[PDB]
């Protein structure tokens, strides 16, 4: 086919030179095939019969596909790829149901082999060069090179692009109401017109592309509604969720219990109870991919509870600009987040949850806050616009947390929804020391060397104790003193110390962290009723 | 015509991606940009090439027009250097301080046909429902620092009728802006400024006298408990790394024993004095202070809370070339972004008030958090350098104990 279209200037990366490769030499059933097919292509004006005038060559293979079993070639560009100079990002950004408005109807184009139809920048064919060999190293083979864009080369993807974009720009314009969407080959249109309208709306396009060179597939490989796209089934509706097959087996490898999992966790994000804590449980220790690991009762179990949940059908419901945009969050777990964001009570246009943030030391509200960002720039980015919140969260708690926090916060306008577990301060050092309260000043030391140390305080109401700690860090016994303190103390502490981690505790009262001791402070912090944190210079 | 430009020796050009936005801002950007195409002053471009900065709208001043701002700062950072206009010191002395947005004097001139390619842009679709539509600078481009440098000769030569019809007014020029400062009282002041707009267009209230550095105040009390000293004792220990004379040793004496933290400690004479001998040391900046042209410039910032922010500018470590406080814009009240992104255009010109250049910050906000939503509030036709910290527990309570 071809077209009367535009090449685009390409070069060769900053100072370097064309492959230079030896054609991989084949047998004589791969020969009298790759000549064949090379006679087609060759007139069908996408390759060029050159002479040896040309020092470049890429390794051309020839392989059997299924759907016909006769041979089909193969060129390997891995070269002229490295040596190609860079272009822009190929929409790596990829659309998403949840923000596809709905459509009276909707058509999906095969643009075919789009790539062998737009024009190679002659200025460049010559690096595409390759060689058809002789029966196994005879005399000379047959030198060819591309006039197109050549499949597997990387600056295809982008080019093809380009091409149909400024091919559309005008049937696009022509009729501003006709939404089109270009990736691989799948051009996607749809449009709020009559079927007839619309049917001969593409008509129209198609003849467009056509008048170009870009010929559009059958009516046998023509697709049908809904479209798979990764996982998910569309109709123009509405979307289902392309059900996803739980296999049993008797005999289950490290290899498997992972791709299985795996397939899991992708999972939670739209079903709601999907737990694999102890499938995941199976892969502790082992020794190799292959083997195998025999399921304990609770991962036969949990596998068989969510065997029925993904046996549920889980639609989905397009995006209507017209409607608000909402986004609620659940508190699954300690760290743990889900989502759904809707325009219509129960009409889910996308759900999800965050694996558990673990971190070294934060809060809840914090966590919360964070969640509410991710959110924010995914709907930026599908939607072009941020959701009304609603937050597990009191707004009195949100005020004292944040107007207080030595970071800068914020969560854009929400509302409270009171669906328990709800997310709060576990606790709040006093502004001030307390009246009455006993007070420790504690103290601990050790020798890092050692690692051998002692841990205790000294109450003004003659209080004490003391503790030997043999292999630990001087911190982890620092934090000791303060640990024991809040055991031996009232519901109402005073306790000074010149840990300057402690003094990190007091500007951010985290209620999570990972050593197990900051933790246990945590709890004990947690049960007092008034707690105030002093800190002073050491020495 | 145009003026051959080059990168610095080795730089490739920008590869920065576009940040998303939202649709509203998208819709202005298109309905701008191919405004300029048919201007000619931007023309679409290919895929071939691979460079491309940031955009983004801005909703400056009372309007419900956006303004165009693109991010040149790696660009501006891999551009050849051109040796700009020397520092007006005195300007900084004036009672008063304007500036004026003229980036538009740029698109008059070309910018070299070889440059271009490194100006690319780009202009996202939602959900990515399109490639985005790039773009690329025919004209001087506003934001980028070659900019203000090749439009000098033909910028100067239209100020002078000013410069001379009033010498007592001081004007420098940074990027796209434009600082005039004259004693002059208020109206004859903006007044005259308009004069001055009048002029330009033929082709910010800022009052830096009463301004820069202020000192640190301990607390005074009838009756000091165990805690209060401890504070006390402990800010001191730290304010002896900016003013070694001084000391907390009597005070510390004080402290010995164990008492319940509330209990009142009565004051030795020395402890006293040795009180009164800080309250001396901090009544002033300490010394040899001096900016360094050479030297990179920082400014860093604290949340104190309640609306407010300190912050210091410095070169190095204890040796601030100023400090100050920020309160919050009415407007902003449960949107500590705002206040943060208010706080720093203010720092920045003020950087660029007194020595010219803008200063490196150092943010108390989440990279995500701050970069999810600066550009909402932004105003400003620059943008400084930052990176994002975790506030040291005691800068902190040490500059929440300045005067006021
Ligand atoms: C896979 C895909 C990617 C991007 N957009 C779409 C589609 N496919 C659809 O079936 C679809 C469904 C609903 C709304 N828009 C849709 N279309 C657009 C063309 C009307």
């Amino acid at each position: 086919p071809i077209s009367p279209i535009e090449t685009v200037p390409v070069k060769l990366k900053p100072g370097m030179d064309g492959p230079k490769v030896k054609q991989w030499p084949l047998t004589e059933e791969k020969i009298k095939a790759l000549v064949e097919i090379c006679t087609e292509m060759e007139k069908e004006g996408k390759i060029s019969k050159i002479g040896p005038e040309n020092p470049y060559n890429t390794p051309v293979f020839a392989i059997k596909k299924k759907d016909s079993t006769k041979w089909r070639k193969l060129v390997d560009f891995r070269e002229l790829n490295k040596r190609t100079q860079d272009f822009w990002e190929v929409q790596l950004g990829i659309p998403h149901p949840a923000g596809l408005k709905k459509k009276k109807s909707v058509t999906v184009l095969d643009v075919g082999d789009a790539y062998f139809s737009v024009p190679l920048d002659e200025d460049f064919r010559k690096y595409t060069a390759f060689t058809i060999p002789s029966i196994n190293n005879e005399t000379p083979g047959i030198r060819y090179q591309y006039n197109v864009l050549p499949q597997g080369w990387k600056g295809s993807p982008a080019i093809f692009q380009s091409s149909m974009t400024k091919i559309l720009e005008p049937f696009r314009k022509q009729n501003p109401d006709i939404v089109i969407y270009q990736y691989m080959d799948d051009l996607c249109v749809g449009s709020d017109l009559e079927i007839g309208q619309h049917r001969t709306k593409i008509e129209e396009l198609r003849q467009h592309l056509l008048r170009w060179g870009l010929t559009t597939p059958d009516k046998k490989h023509q697709k049908e509604p809904p479209f798979l796209w990764m996982g998910y089934e569309l109709h123009p509706d509405k979307w289902t969720v392309q059900p996803i097959v739980l296999p049993e087996k008797d005999s289950w490898t490290v290899n498997d219990i992972q791709k299985l999992v795996g397939k899991l966790n992708w999972a939670s994000q739209i079903y709601p109870g999907i737990k694999v804590r102890q499938l995941c449980k199976l892969l502790r220790g082992t020794k190799a991919l292959t083997e195998v690991i025999p399921l304990t009762e609770e991962a036969e179990l949990e596998l068989a509870e969510n065997r029925e949940i993904l046996k549920e059908p889980v639609h989905g419901v397009y995006y209507d600009p017209s409607k608000d945009l909402i986004a609620e969050i659940q508190k699954q777990g300690q760290g743990q987040w889900t989502y759904q964001i809707y325009q219509e009570p129960f009409k889910n246009l996308k759900t999800g949850k965050y694996a558990r943030m673990r971190g070294a030391h934060t809060n809840d509200v914090k966590q919360l806050t964070e969640a509410v960002q991710k959110i924010t720039t995914e709907s930026i980015v599908i939607w072009g616009k941020t959701p009304k919140f609603k937050l597990p969260i009191q707004k009195e708690t949100w005020e004292t947390w944040w107007t207080e926090y030595w970071q800068a916060t914020w969560i854009p306008e929400w509302e409270f929804v009171n669906t328990p577990p709800l997310v709060k301060l576990w606790y709040q050092l006093e502004k001030e020391p307390i009246v009455g309260a006993e007070t420790f000043y504690v103290d601990g030391a050790a020798n890092r060397e050692t690692k051998l140390g002692k841990a205790g305080y000294v109450t003004n109401r003659g209080r004490q104790k003391v503790v030997t700690l043999t292999d630990t860090t001087n911190q982890k016994t620092e934090l000791q003193a303060i640990y024991l303190a809040l055991q031996d103390s009232g519901l109402e502490v005073n306790i000074v110390t010149d840990s300057q981690y402690a003094l990190g505790i007091i500007q951010a009262q985290p209620d999570q962290s990972e050593s197990e001791l900051v933790n246990q402070i945590i709890e004990q912090l947690i049960k007092k009723e008034k707690v105030y944190l002093a800190w002073v210079p050491a020495h | 015509e145009t003026v051959p430009v080059k990168l610095k020796p080795g730089m490739d050009g920008p590869k920065v991606k576009q940040w998303p936005l939202t649709e509203e801002k998208i819709k202005a950007l298109v309905e701008i940009c191919t405004e300029m195409e048919k201007e000619g002053k931007i023309s679409k471009i290919g895929p071939e090439n691979p460079y491309n900065t940031p955009v983004f709208a801005i909703k400056k001043k009372d309007s419900t027009k956006w303004r165009k701002l693109v991010d040149f700062r790696e660009l501006n950072k891999r551009t050849q250097d051109f040796w700009g206009i020397p520092h007006p010191a005195g300007l900084k002395k004036k009672k008063s301080v304007t500036v004026l947005d003229v980036g538009d004097a740029y698109f008059s001139v070309p910018l070299d046909e070889d440059f271009r390619k490194y100006t690319a842009f780009t202009i996202p679709s939602i959900n990515n429902e399109t490639p985005g539509i790039r773009y690329q600078y025919n004209v001087l481009p506003q934001g980028w620092k070659g900019s203000p440098a090749i439009f000098q000769s033909s910028m100067t030569k239209i100020l002078e009728p000013f410069r001379k019809q009033n010498p007592d007014i001081v004007i420098y020029q940074y990027m796209d802006d434009l600082c005039v400062g004259s004693d002059l009282e208020i109206g004859q002041h903006r007044t005259k400024i308009e004069e001055l707009r009048q002029h330009l267009l033929r082709w910010y209230e800022l009052h830096p006298d009463k301004w820069t550095v202020q000192p640190i105040v301990l607390p005074e009390k009838d009756s000091w408990t165990v805690n209060d000293i401890q504070k006390l004792v402990g800010k001191l220990n730290w304010a002896s790394q900016i003013y070694p004379g001084i000391k907390v040793r009597q005070l510390c004496k004080l402290l010995r024993g164990t008492k319940a933290l509330t209990e009142v400690i009565p004051l030795t004479e020395e402890a006293e004095l040795e009180l009164a001998e800080n309250r001396e040391i901090l009544k002033e900046p300490v010394h040899g202070v001096y900016y360094d042209p050479s030297k990179d410039l920082i400014a860093e910032i604290q949340k104190q809370g309640q609306g407010q922010w300190t912050y210091q500018i410095y070169q190095e470590p204890f040796k601030n070339l100023k400090t100050g406080k920020y309160a919050r814009m009415r407007g902003a009240h449960t949107n500590d972004v705002k206040q943060l992104t208010e706080a720093v255009q203010k720092i920045t010109t003020e950087s660029i008030v007194i020595w010219g250049k803008t200063p490196k910050f150092k943010l108390p906000i989440q990279k995500e958090t701050w970069e999810t939503w600066w550009t909402e509030y932004w105003q400003a036709t620059w943008i400084p350098e930052w990176e994002f910290v975790n506030t040291p527990p005691l800068v902190k309570l040490w500059y929440q104990l300045e005067k006021e």
